């Protein structure tokens, strides 16, 4: 049993995390009360990766829910699968973090973090063989961003030999709550550069544009964005949750995907993306082409603007593996220039027989592309436009931060951008 | 949790307080005796309206509010009027002798005799909160109590509650309803003294409100009652996020993050729509597009100034009633392609939107039509410094001859405090110039 411990923090983190557990619970045949009602042994074979077994053959998510205000976790608890979570794994304060990284990381978050670590330890202690951790959060707010990265640092201190994986929602001016999001995101990215092994970068503008342009949703909601993210998270974790050879655990995945320690930020993608023709059969060739289509990717970065260091592709459903191999080989052989030539055979493909609910087949894309630098450049530009005038800084210096820490975060992310550029030219 | 305590100071603060609390009661279904049939939790709760109302075991919903005035006759009308049962007598605090339109008497001579009592009463409200968020302070610029006692109170609150948030609703003077020649002195003194102690201040220009009543409601000669009902609708729009829940509801503190780029630049411009009479509203539904467009009409601003001649550092739209994002987004798009909306270069240009679904309410015997939807825009614009400029100039005219200054010196003040206050205002005006200049 290679247990993963899941953590979800702040508003974004808990809303997406709740949807994620809804989605994979349905895949494993777990109902809202933790009872199993599936019809396939494939569903239970690796169920212990994400679920603990309670008395009465109940399955309980190995999940810790964290926030600095009670509202979103109240909603989670009142939601569809809200009763499936362990009540003691709800850890929350009352004062909130005010969309402020400093409040999350240094003041409000600091008061709460030990109680979170106590629950993390309790979950880790019962693991037969802990793989590591996966955190869901946004980078643009205060709790997920500031307290989330505080958590990651303390977890690394207590579990230095375990893998740390995040699903990190990057802010965009187009789908924005506050003007200080670029401050919060820049502060957090430096934390992630040092303390995660794998980070899936989800850009809210990409999510919005997929909903509006491709799915024809006239007025996308956070709820719509979150179902996209949930479907993607289900796809990217398929290899962890079902029998398989490739990327079957967090460490083997990292060894395959991360050739240089700092360059561990992935662009995920999902297919099919279909507007409400929705009954039309999908072919492997069509899955493959859409999976690699920039329009199906979620970092708002143009892959043709860079090069792939490594790629993992996961196909789900009953389909010809012969055709999958053929189609995957075709994509690499016909656009070979976008794959760095100094990492031979850097595209790995996995197939899982169980498709997502309500689909005959689907495909999920994980790319380690140097084009991700565009995302960090955007954040850096927005950061500097304000910081050059020290605008909105008083929210942070009021929590004890000084300007030098912002200067260092800025330099750190520009270093990261430079590091991507050198391998794009290599 | 998240309690807010309101403090109403002097005649303007108290009478505006009357109008707001009456309106809140109507919005939440609270009777004048404080009973609220719809509230099924007796004697407590953590509902949204509990941010502004505590509850007794006898089912009374009591404003989290203190009324303070240095003479008794305005607050006596609260003590003896329609909503008298609403307030515990200890929440209504009066002295015998007012500040005679003199900041020095409000802050020093008369104010010092009652400030400890007022703080004790506030502490009693604070002690009943489980997560006090901060204070909302209502007062005029021009009166002796509104200016001088408010300053003293804000200073003492900083000491006793530290950096707990303090927001103001400040009544900026207009000649049509002003009662003292020295109101510009009082305004500059209190603005200087309170500046470091306030996190955010919503100025309400009596002349702007006076004009709106005359023009939009066809009121020949607006009374304070007319002015105050309008002001309470605007105050209610601003506090609605605190008092109601909802999926699309955005907390005031979240708008505040965007509205205050530097501590001293903390004076948002409020614009409210629709202000329309019953006779004009009948059979004439005003859409989301129409009320949104009206926010960029200067005639509808709470402070007279011209944003078309300034730069924006933030734009927030607070909707209430029958409003969905689809319609808001379309309305904003139209506006961006037709309006004088220029932002400074160091600020993002997106409009921040909040929607509260509870529809607007009106008071019986009022001038405003009951509408299905309304909006309050809160913008941070360099144009608001026009208001300071006008006041600072009246100050300069009188102070050059030291007119009326002996009234202040006689109560213990020094000329040094006047020039210090006026220099702070000059620096503020300069701060507003500087934030508008492009980055190099
Ligand atoms: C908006 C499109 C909705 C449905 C489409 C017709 C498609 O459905 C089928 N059956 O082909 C799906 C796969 C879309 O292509 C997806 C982009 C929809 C998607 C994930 C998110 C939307 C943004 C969001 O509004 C959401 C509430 C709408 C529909 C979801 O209930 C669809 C199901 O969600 C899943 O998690 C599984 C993958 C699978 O069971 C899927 C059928
Ligand atoms: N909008 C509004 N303005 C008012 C009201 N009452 C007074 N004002 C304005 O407030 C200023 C005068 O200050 P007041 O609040 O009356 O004075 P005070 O705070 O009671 O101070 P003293 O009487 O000097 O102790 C003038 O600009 C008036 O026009 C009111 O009910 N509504
Ligand atoms: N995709 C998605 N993004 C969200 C959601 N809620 C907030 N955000 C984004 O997250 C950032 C705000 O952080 P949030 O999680 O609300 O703050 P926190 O509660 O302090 O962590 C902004 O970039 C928002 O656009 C959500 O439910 N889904
Ligand atoms: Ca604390
Ligand atoms: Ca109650
Ligand atoms: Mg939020
Ligand atoms: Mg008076």
């Amino acid at each position: 049993m290679r247990e993963i411990v899941h953590i979800q923090a702040g508003q974004c983190g808990n809303q997406i995390g709740a949807k994620f557990w809804e989605v994979i619970s349905d895949e494993h045949g777990i109902d809202p009360t933790g009872s199993y009602h599936g019809d396939s042994d494939l569903q239970l074979e690796r169920i212990n990766v994400y679920y603990n077994e309670a008395t009465g053959n109940k399955y309980v998510p190995r999940a810790i829910l964290v926030d600095l205000e009670p509202g979103t976790m109240d909603s989670v608890r009142s939601g569809p699968f809200g009763q499936i979570f362990r009540p003691d794994n709800f850890v929350f304060g009352q004062s909130g973090a005010g969309n402020n990284w400093a409040k999350g990381h240094y003041t409000e978050g600091a008061e709460l973090v030990d109680s979170v670590l106590d629950v993390v330890r309790k979950e880790s202690e019962s693991c037969d063989c802990l793989q590591g951790f996966q955190l869901t959060h946004s980078l643009g707010g205060g709790t997920g961003s500031g307290m989330g990265t505080l958590l990651i640092s303390k977890i690394r201190e207590e579990y230095p030999d375990r893998i740390m994986n995040t699903f990190s929602v990057m802010p965009s001016p187009k789908v924005s709550d506050t003007v200080v999001e670029p401050y919060n995101a820049t502060l957090s990215v430096h934390q992630l550069v040092e303390n995660t092994d794998e980070t899936y970068c989800i850009d809210n503008e990409a999510l919005y544009d997929i909903c509006f342009r491709t799915l024809k949703l006239t007025t996308p909601t956070y709820g719509d964005l979150n179902h996209l993210v949930s479907a993607t998270m289900s796809g990217v974790t398929t290899c962890l949750r079902f029998p398989g050879q490739l990327n079957a655990d967090l460490r083997k995945l990292a060894v395959n995907m991360v050739p240089f320690p700092r360059l561990h930020f992935f662009m995920p993608g999902f297919a099919p993306l279909t507007s409400r023709q929705q009954y039309r059969a999908l072919t492997v060739p069509e899955l493959t082409q859409q999976m690699f289509d920039s329009k199906n990717m979620m970092a708002a970065c143009d892959p043709r603007h860079g090069r792939y260091l490594t790629v993992a592709a996961i196909f789900r459903g009953r389909m010809s593996m012969k055709e999958v191999d053929e189609q995957m080989l075709n994509v690499q052989n016909k656009n070979s220039s976008y794959f760095v030539e100094w990492i031979p055979n850097n595209v790995k493909t996995a197939v899982c027989d169980i498709p997502p609910r309500g689909l005959k087949m689907s495909a999920t894309f994980i790319g380690n592309s140097t084009a991700i630098q565009e995302l960090f450049k955007r954040i850096s530009e927005q950061f500097t436009a304000m910081f050059r005038r020290k605008a909105f800084l008083h929210w942070y210096t009021g929590e004890g931060m000084d300007e030098m820490e912002f200067t260092e975060a800025e330099s750190n992310m520009n270093d990261l951008v430079s590091e991507y550029q050198q391998y794009q030219d290599a | 949790m998240r309690e807010c305590i309101s403090i109403h100071v002097g005649q303007a603060g108290v009478q505006i307080g009357n109008a707001c609390w009456e309106l809140y009661c109507l919005e939440h279904g609270i009777q004048p005796d404080g009973q609220m049939p719809s509230d099924k939790t007796i004697g407590g709760g953590d509902d949204s309206f509990n941010t502004f109302f505590s509850e007794t075991g006898a089912g009374k919903h009591v404003p989290r509010a203190v009324f303070v005035d240095l003479e008794p006759t305005v607050i006596d009308e609260v003590r003896t009027g329609t909503y008298r049962q609403l307030f515990h007598p200890e929440q209504l605090i009066t002295g015998k002798e007012d500040a005679a339109n003199n900041y020095a008497r409000g802050h020093y001579t008369i104010g010092k005799e009652i400030i400890d009592l007022v703080l004790d009463r506030i502490r009693k409200l604070a002690d009943q909160c489980t997560g006090l968020q901060g204070f909302l302070v209502f007062h005029s610029f021009g009166g002796g109590t509104g200016s001088g006692f408010t300053s003293l109170l804000m200073e003492r609150l900083s000491v006793d509650y530290g950096k707990k948030s303090k927001l103001e609703f400040s009544i900026y003077p207009a000649p049509q309803v002003s009662t003292a020649v020295v109101e510009p002195y009082n305004s500059i003194l209190t603005t200087h003294t309170t500046l470091e102690h306030s996190d955010c201040a919503f100025m309400v220009d009596n002349e702007a409100i006076y004009d709106i009543c005359r023009r939009n409601l066809d009121i020949e000669r607006p009374t304070y009652t007319n002015l105050n009902r309008l002001i309470s609708q605007i105050v209610s729009s601003i506090t609605a996020s605190l008092r109601f829940d909802g999926a699309l509801n955005v907390d005031l503190t979240e708008f505040q993050t965007n509205l205050v780029p530097y501590p001293r630049i903390h004076f948002p411009l409020a614009t409210y729509a629709p202000v329309i009479s019953a006779e004009k509203a009948y059979h004439e539904q005003l859409s989301v597009a129409e009320i949104t467009n009206a926010c960029f009409e200067p005639a509808n601003q709470m402070v007279k100034c011209d944003p078309r001649h300034g730069k924006y550092m933030a734009c927030c739209l607070l909707y209430r009633g029958d409003v969905v994002p689809k319609d808001v987004n379309a309305a904003i798009a139209t506006i961006k392609t037709k309006r004088s909306i220029q932002f400074v270069d160091w600020c993002p240009t997106g409009f921040k939107v909040g929607i509260n679904y509870q529809p607007p309410t009106v008071v019986p015997g009022g001038d405003l039509a009951k509408v299905q939807r309304a909006v309050c825009m809160l913008s941070n614009t360099t144009a608001i410094a026009e208001a300071w400029a006008r006041l600072d100039h009246k100050f300069d005219l009188m102070y050059a001859k030291r007119a009326f200054v002996h009234w202040y010196v006689g109560e213990g003040m020094e000329e040094g405090e006047f020039s210090e206050a006026r220099e702070d205002m000059a620096a503020l005006e300069k701060d507003y110039e500087e934030v508008g200049v492009d980055s190099v």
